[PDB]
DNA sequence: ATCGACCA
DNA sequence: ATCGACCAGGCTACG
């Protein structure tokens, strides 16, 4: 049973669930965009007031005309987001202290969400106001710059996917079978910022590729790494508990990731120590069964494949490197209008299994049952309507830490996200 | 010696290129750890012993076979050790450990190559699956260095020293060298098999190897590595 | 910061 | 990011 160097393939058919209980077939663009329009996202976001703040620094530019009348004719019509007004803030001057006026003007008159424009690429500058934003309201930054020599139609529509899912809305989401795979899933580890701190991160998601709960530790150095890490997941454990008290988690994975302490393990020793104590403090099944997987997106490996599909292995293709390793494809040259497109060389991810508690009879049904939940997590990214080559379990993580390292390299405002409940379950990061 | 027999339309292949050929009895030779010990050819740490082989054998020493779990644990490394014994130039050693990395300099013409130097960089592993099976991992990586300075230059330093322009180019061109990219920049068809040729043509060319297999030359015995890229079929 | 990749 | 994206029919764009 699973021969080594050979390859299964997981068995597609896999959809999205968009709403008016409508399903869309995944790696296509066209049909999704297409189904939201006919039948809405799955969830629609419920709003407070109504309205969403546009600030910016053009007077009557014909550019912000266009922009706020795609944003708002697509948010009615794609993601049938209803009666939505949009009132302009103008800051005199393209920093700080005066685009935070305006921002704070606009959290005074009541709204669901500020879209703001800046001038150029100023790193600093936009990492101080989206540290400041995150801690207040959703938002989404745009360059003026850039948007002129854009067709702001894709512009728009490819925007208001992770702007919908930070208001609170739910694109799509998977269908997948109830009798399969984890009850819950929980990206963890820990990403290095400078050459001597890090932080640790946790994040619970359904099967169906939606995050509970996210949780990060402080920003600490390598000898408190496996401390933080084990007290993180207990803490996100928590939140999700305390959010669904109906569900016994009976089946548990943990993907592990993030550019961390070369400490292996020692990290499955705390990892697994965890669950015990989890266990034990009846936030999960008494009889839990549960693995630990490391899944890696840099690694010196590469696949080709068939001729008729630019010499790229098929979506799903796992390959089995030796005896608990595995290089998962997740993407994949895919089928527009007139043809297949071109693709610079994609590269698999490599997961390997660290830890189970399974018996010798199911190990190898459920390890591929964990494998086949890999690429199909691989298919949930609220980012944009393009696909990611990473699982959900890695890719969210991965923005957080991006946001992260750079407010503490260039000095914005500390997230506090233990304190805010919209932190811990909304996409902030996005 | 061990023959590996078929080693592994719907076919598919990895950068991982077999030792069919390699001895089945090593000489090894162990030494309780000391503090002082740093890491080298012909020997390899494992836990408070320090296993000597190859040219590192003396006089006292035992035989493992490939049935023995030190076996891999030891031939990982000093596979690396005799690869390392015969790289062909232009190729130069650039770092040897529990990893083999060979770089030449790009000579082929680009623009801005009077002020801007690129060099392929071979990234070399040991993948061991089966109990009996040994393959060479080869990755490549492309290195940016200032001609001035023969020292390395990110895409940032380079439009900041050169110019915005210079870097645009600089970028396509390691794109193009990848074979990632034509050289105009356009992503095209046949780009995943193209850089299997290339990796397959670099290795041949480091390794003085003008045909599909080669034959090296161990202590213990002769090792055979076959050029190309492993296959992987589809289970039954 | 539209996003999508990608040495150590 | 060096670049361009997505529907069926057919105003070959837009949706
Ligand atoms: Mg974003």
């Amino acid at each position: 049973q699973d021969p080594m160097m050979e390859y299964k393939i997981v068995e597609n058919g896999l959809t999205y669930r968009i709403g008016n209980g409508a399903s869309v077939p995944i790696s296509n663009t066209g049909e999704l965009i297409k189904g939201l329009r006919n039948y809405g996202p799955y969830e629609v976001p419920s709003l407070k007031y109504n309205q969403i703040a546009l600030i910016h620094n053009n007077q009557f530019s014909s550019l912000i005309n266009q922009l706020k009348s795609q944003i708002s004719s697509k948010i009615d019509e794609v993601w049938h987001i209803h009666n939505i007004n949009i009132s302009e803030f103008i800051y005199d001057s393209p920093h700080f202290d005066s685009i935070k006026s305006q921002v704070d003007n606009a959290i005074d008159t009541g709204v669901d969400g500020i879209m703001l424009v800046l001038p150029e690429y100023n790193t600093p500058l936009y990492y101080k106001l989206k540290s400041y934003l995150i801690n207040s309201i959703p938002s989404q930054f745009m360059r003026y710059d850039i948007l002129s020599n854009r067709n702001l139609t894709f512009y728009v529509d490819n925007l208001l996917v992770q702007f919908v899912s930070k208001l609170g809305g739910k694109p799509w989401i998977l269908n997948v079978d109830p009798e399969k795979g984890s009850d819950i899933i929980i990206g963890t580890g820990a990403t290095r910022i400078d050459n001597v701190n890090l932080f640790c991160f946790a994040m619970v998601f359904k099967k169906d590729g939606t995050m509970l709960w996210n949780e990060i530790s402080p920003i600490v150095t390598s000898s408190e790494y496996l401390t933080y890490l084990k007290s993180t997941i207990k803490k996100v454990v928590y939140g999700f508990k305390k959010s669904n008290p109906d569900w016994d988690v009976e089946k548990l994975t943990l993907h592990v990731s993030g550019k961390r302490p070369k400490m292996k393990d020692g990290e499955t020793k705390i990892l697994k120590e965890t669950v015990e104590e989890l266990k034990k403090q009846e936030m999960v099944s008494r009889d839990v069964k549960y693995a630990i997987l490391h899944l890696n997106e840099t690694h010196p490996f590469w696949v080709m494949g068939d001729p008729n599909n630019r010499f790229h292995p098929y979506e799903g293709t796992k390959v089995k490197l030796s005896s608990k390793r595995y290089l998962l494809t997740l993407l994949q040259p895919y089928l527009k209008r007139n043809g297949l497109e071109m693709v610079t060389p994609i590269k698999p991810l490599s997961v390997e299994i660290v830890s189970d508690n399974w018996t010798s009879e199911e190990y190898y049904h459920n390890v591929h049952e964990i494998l086949d939940e890999i690429y199909y997590l691989s298919k949930m990214n609220w980012r944009g309507f393009r696909s990611r080559n990473l699982p959900v379990t890695v890719n969210y993580p991965k923005l957080v830490a991006g946001i992260i390292a750079n407010v503490n390299r260039y000095g914005g405002y500390p997230i506090n996200p233990e304190g805010n409940r919209s932190l811990q379950t909304n996409p902030w990061f996005l | 010696h061990h023959h590996s027999q078929d080693p592994m339309s719907g076919i598919l292949y990895i950068n991982i290129y077999p030792i069919v050929n390699y001895p089945e009895t090593i000489k090894v030779s162990a030494i309780p750890y000391y503090e002082e010990f740093l890491p080298g050819k012909w020997k390899k740490r494992i836990g408070d012993l320090i296993y000597l082989y190859g040219y590192g054998i003396e006089n006292e020493f035992d035989e493992i076979d490939n049935s023995n779990a030190l076996f891999g644990k030891i031939f990982r490394k000093y596979l690396l050790d005799i690869l390392s014994e015969n790289i062909a130039t232009p190729w130069q050693l650039k770092e040897l450990g529990s990893t083999l990395r060979l770089v030449k300099e790009i000579t082929e013409n680009y623009e801005f190559s009077n002020i801007i130097k690129l060099q392929y960089e071979l990234i070399i592993n040991v993948h061991h699956w089966q109990n009996t099976n040994f393959g060479i991992i080869v990755d490549l990586k492309i290195n940016i260095l200032d001609r001035e300075n023969n020292q390395r230059i990110s895409y940032t330093k380079i439009k900041d020293k050169y110019g915005e322009s210079v870097k645009k180019k600089i970028w396509v061109s390691v794109q193009a060298f990848h074979r990632h990219l034509t050289p105009e920049g356009k992503k095209y068809a046949t780009a995943m098999r193209d850089k299997f040729n290339l990796l397959t043509g670099l290795l041949k060319e480091a390794f003085g190897s003008s045909e599909d297999e080669k034959t090296f030359s161990t202590p213990d015995g002769e090792i055979k590595i076959v050029f190309k890229p492993l296959e992987i079929v589809e289970v039954s």
